[PDB]
């Protein structure tokens, strides 16, 4: 039996996202990459560094954000650019998240020497594509 | 009635036909002008209104790529030119003239005007290398007939 | 304690300044109106003095200018409304369509000044023209910080 | 930290290489001719041999940065294949999608 | 905005030089992605954005190229139970002509600025210039 990133079955009261709920074999069949650049394409240089880059950039935003994303983030590089879109639930105060942004933004761009920016959409609750 | 430009002035100054005769760096700009330019700036200074006008000062700041794109922006190697990279026997009259030294050393410096990843600068420390090389070799070169500088 | 004596001095430091050869800027004749908001009654024929020979050294009046005359023929606490200045609506002519630059530390004033003194006139033609100089160019830039956005 | 001291190790022996890279490409040079009297070559020979064990560039091993995986590991990553498996699979990797074919 | 307008919106400044401008007879711009959705909006983009300036365009599809690498799916031993990988890449080419130094640069910057992410651009300038004076006439 195949356990790679498969959310497997229980008594049907177990909330899963449309991104869990999906194995392995549907990437780029019906569900995209969390990930876009331009490190993996044909004749193309710095793979390594970009997918070092995105495996800390998604444990410094869990840790900031803590107990705060409702899904995981999206990472979008054009040019030098970095952007971060993440769901983050509506459980901190609005000035909170005020704070994290100029922190978060200010923190990642001294670190890689990029200009990162945050793009936050708040949803009332996670939300589940089925209960399996 | 009152109009803005036309009747007495207070007529203390005369009409400049000298116009700003010293420069405006009499001297390098001090703490006085330096912190009055920040200021005026500051005047001006509204936050940005749409996604151009931060790229534009990421841009001014150099935060943001310039476009359209060049791979070599800000690279210039000493300014350098082709004929320094590639004719590179001018710093071989050291050596000897001929023998087996010039053979090897035409053999090194064929590779270094070859070499895209060095400077001129770096890659004449290649060649400086080797003529300090020999001379503290002078003693098994003289017993081998070849004589060194 | 006497007015004329401290206006004929401070005119005094004028005339050393050209015995020195030294040439006034923008700042030196904003220096001077700001100083004269303090007398409004006896400062209207020296401030109107200083812009005519503001434009004949060379120097050009910026937003900051206007904001000190303003100021100083329109004031806030005006108990001779009944027959208002009009020099407003020159300024506003003689402003309109030019574009200004950060050239001074009172430009941002300027443009919530110019509307108090409209709200205070009733004349929501000239707000208009006040506003659409505002629109001209880059002029939004200069509309004033964060006590005087909100109240322009 | 790194993730292990063999990977500590890895790291000095590529850090010391880097600082005799242009010494032992010029002593080198010396040796792969037939140009050069026997003796001086000889004698380079042995200039090569003194410098220290870790300068040389062929006990450099590329192991996972993340896991430090001696063997298993994909050079343009710079992953074993258990740690790429993992990125892979949940769509982390731009690009890298399965093989059905 | 229905009755707030700007009056008089500040444009860049444009300054001709007295340099001669350079002449391309080609401009060969290969954009790369693993999606082909986003290369046919890219390339609507692109050829709408080329003729609303005057530029001659031209386009094509290079063939798809597919990366394959093969993995060993159990952390120890089962050998024979694999796990395969692919990347795909496609492309667009988009082929101008007769185009000045002035029109390339501005174009060139419209269209990379607005390149989306996971799309790489490979632009192949082809200059035209006359003789080297030297060469024009023979000298011993
Ligand atoms: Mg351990
Ligand atoms: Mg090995």
């Amino acid at each position: 039996k195949n356990r790679a990133a498969r959310v497997r079955v229980a008594k049907g009261n177990k909330p899963v996202s449309y991104e869990e709920a999906h194995a392995p074999h549907y990437i780029a069949h019906r569900k995209g990459w969390l990930s876009l650049h331009t490190g993996n394409l044909d004749g193309e240089d710095h793979a390594a560094e970009r997918t070092l880059e995105d495996v800390f950039l998604r444990k410094f935003m869990m840790g900031t954000f803590p107990g705060c994303l409702a899904d995981q983030i999206v990472l979008k590089r054009r040019a030098n650019q970095v952007d971060i879109c993440a769901l983050v639930l509506r459980q901190l105060p609005a000035h909170k998240f005020y704070f994290l942004v100029g922190y978060s933004e200010t923190l990642l761009s001294h670190f890689y020497k990029c200009p990162v920016r945050l793009h936050l959409q708040t949803v009332p609750s996670k939300v589940v594509y089925k209960y399996i | 009635r009152k109009y803005l430009f036309k009747g007495k002035r207070l007529s203390i100054f005369a009409d400049k036909a000298f116009a700003d005769e010293p420069p405006e760096p009499e001297a390098s700009p001090s703490l006085w002008e330096i912190e009055f330019a920040k200021q005026l700036a500051s005047v001006a200074d509204q936050p940005f209104e749409n996604g151009f006008e931060e790229m534009i000062q990421w841009t001014k700041e150099g935060k943001l790529w310039e476009f359209p794109v060049n791979n070599e922006a800000g690279l210039d190697d000493d300014g350098s030119e082709f004929h320094e990279h590639i004719f590179l026997d001018k710093y071989l009259e050291d050596f000897p003239k001929q023998g087996p030294i010039r053979l090897f050393m035409e053999l090194v410096t064929c590779g270094l005007s070859k070499n895209p990843y060095l400077s001129v600068k770096q890659k004449v420390e290649h060649i400086e290398w080797f003529r300090n090389y020999f001379n503290e070799k002078r003693d098994i070169l003289k017993e081998n007939n070849i004589a060194f500088t | 304690e006497k007015f004329e004596e401290k206006w004929n001095d401070i005119l005094d430091l004028l005339k050393h300044m050209v015995a020195q050869k030294v040439k006034p800027n923008l700042q030196t004749f904003n220096t001077i109106l700001k100083g004269l908001r303090k007398c409004y009654s006896l400062g209207r024929i020296p401030a109107l003095q200083i812009l005519r020979e503001m434009k004949h050294i060379g120097i050009e009046p910026s937003l900051a200018t206007y904001h000190h005359i303003i100021h100083l023929f329109y004031p806030r606490d005006l108990s001779a409304i009944k027959m208002p200045s009009l020099i407003i609506y020159d300024i506003m002519n003689e402003l309109e369509g030019r574009t200004f630059s950060p050239q001074d530390l009172d430009d941002g004033r300027f443009f919530q000044l110019a509307m108090s003194v409209c709200s205070s006139l009733r004349d929501l033609e000239l707000a208009y023209q006040v506003h659409r100089l505002l629109n001209t160019g880059d002029n939004r830039k200069l509309v004033g910080h964060d006590p005087l956005r909100k109240v322009y | 930290y790194y993730v292990d001291w063999r990977m500590l190790r890895d790291l000095k022996r590529r850090k010391m290489a880097y600082e005799y890279a242009d010494e032992r490409l010029r002593i080198n040079s010396l040796r792969k001719n037939t140009i050069l009297p026997k003796d001086l070559q000889e004698m380079a020979g042995d200039e090569i041999a003194a410098l220290p064990r870790d300068s040389c560039p062929v006990r450099i091993r590329n192991r996972c940065v993340m896991t430090s995986r001696p063997r298993g590991v994909k050079r343009r990553w710079r992953l074993s294949r258990i740690v790429f498996r993992h990125l892979a699979d949940h769509g982390l990797l731009s690009g890298v999608q399965r093989a059905i074919w | 905005l229905h009755v707030d307008v700007p009056k008089d919106v500040t444009r860049p400044t444009i300054t001709t030089s007295d340099e001669p401008d350079t002449l391309y007879k080609r401009l060969s711009i290969l954009v790369k992605a693993h999606d082909r959705a986003v290369l046919d909006s890219y390339e609507y983009f692109a050829v709408l954005a080329a003729k609303e300036l005057g530029i001659s365009i031209k386009v094509h599809e290079p063939p798809r190229k597919i990366e394959r690498f093969t993995l060993l799916k159990s952390v120890h031993i089962f050998k024979k139970h694999r796990v395969q990988y692919e990347m795909r890449t496609l492309y667009r080419c988009l082929e101008l002509k007769h185009l000045t130094g002035s029109t390339a640069s501005v174009y060139l910057e419209y269209i990379q600025r607005n390149l989306p992410e996971g799309v790489a651009m490979e632009v192949t300038k082809t200059q035209i210039q006359q003789l080297p004076e030297h060469i024009k006439e023979p000298m011993w």
